[PDB]
């Protein structure tokens, strides 16, 4: 069925499924639609025999330079996507709800790439975007497909961040604290302002684009202090670096960060250590430092994240596209050919 | 446009 966003009991039943699923993702929560307020939300689900939700897909529809919308279910759907017959059923529900308004329904679930799962999806009529568009770099897909994820379940007895690391890394983590960096956290306007100062400074320094403060205020308003937390690193009252982490499903995800110019006294490492500490204190399975471009010492995103993640990066299946208007799909999407 | 998110 399609979710009636005006019926709070239905909405609460859908949220409860999302929040409790092992496949839950913050970008599939209905609060993500509040963040992405320039997109239109359409959400669908399937039920088992007893009427319980068993699978759910939160879509956001975006404008394009054609008469069709782009429908996108970021890191969804919420179910086991390798159960391709069940995926088809949920997708058919999504397609009915879209009602011919979109040219594509794209979803990019955090499930590993394999040849067998790629070929299955393609057998089932989806167009996939992964290794065939890899030469175009990290932005070949909307979300990075290579991600640095720390599996905390390999350290069932770890009590503190340093328990996860070899002595050479323990040294790197201890350094900012020894040098007087202190980290506070919370989810108020005060921490948001400290984050935004460091975020806009970093964006200017790197020459990259950046989102307006209202994006993060809508995120703060949507997510409570047990789900969203901003960590702020200072030394003797001087602001140095910050990061925002979201706890949802099986992971705490380091999503946004900023740092001031010049010497930051390794404050970004102190922010990582505290986010990791949050994941341990809440018995969370995974800590996700998110994307990189390549598993290479030429990639500065990988050099930083490999301090914390010694395993290989996860490589996901990438974008799975249910093509609905093939003429518009061919105009707007390139297959890496 | 640029890390997603």
């Amino acid at each position: 069925p399609v979710l009636n966003l005006n019926d709070p009991q239905a909405v609460e039943r859908y949220e409860e499924f999302m929040r409790q699923s092992p496949y839950g993702q913050v970008t599939q929560d209905l609060g993500w639609a509040k963040v992405k307020n320039n997109w239109e939300p359409v959400d669908v689900y399937l039920e088992d025999d007893q009427g319980a939700i068993i699978a759910a897909m939160s879509m956001l529809l975006g404008d394009t330079p054609t008469d069709k919308k782009f429908a996108y279910a970021s890191k969804g759907p919420v179910m086991d996507v390798t159960d391709v017959d069940l995926l088809d059923r949920l997708v058919d529900e999504a397609v009915k709800a879209l009602d011919g308004r979109a040219y594509v329904l794209r979803f990019d679930p955090e499930v590993a790439y394999s040849d067998e799962f790629n070929t299955t999806l393609q057998d089932h009529g989806y167009v996939t975007r992964n290794r065939n568009v890899a030469d175009a770099g990290m932005h070949a897909t909307i979300q990075p497909r290579l991600n640095m994820v720390l599996d905390l379940t390999k350290f069932p007895d770890a009590k503190t961040t340093l328990d996860l690391y070899p002595s050479k890394t323990k040294s790197k983590i201890k350094r900012p604290f020894r040098d007087g960096v202190e980290v506070h956290s919370g989810n108020s306007a005060t921490e948001l302002d400290e984050f935004f100062k460091t975020y806009t400074t970093m964006a200017e320094r790197h020459g990259i684009t950046h989102r307006p403060i209202e994006y993060f205020q809508r995120m703060q308003a949507a997510f409570d202090a047990d789900t969203m937390r901003i960590f702020v690193a200072e030394r003797e009252g001087k602001l140095l670096s910050t990061g925002i982490a979201l706890k949802y499903g099986r992971k705490i995800w380091y999503m946004y960060a900023g740092s001031m110019d010049g010497n930051t006294y390794y404050a970004p490492y102190a922010v990582q250590s505290e986010m990791i500490q949050w994941a341990l204190d809440t018995n969370t399975d995974l800590y996700d430092l998110g994307g990189i471009e390549s598993e290479s010492t030429d990639d500065s995103l990988y050099v930083f994240k490999h301090v914390f993640v010694k395993d290989a990066p996860r490589e996901y299946i990438g974008e799975i596209d249910k093509v609905l208007d093939p003429e518009v799909y061919a105009e707007l999407v390139k297959d890496g050919h | 446009a640029x890390c997603x998110x």
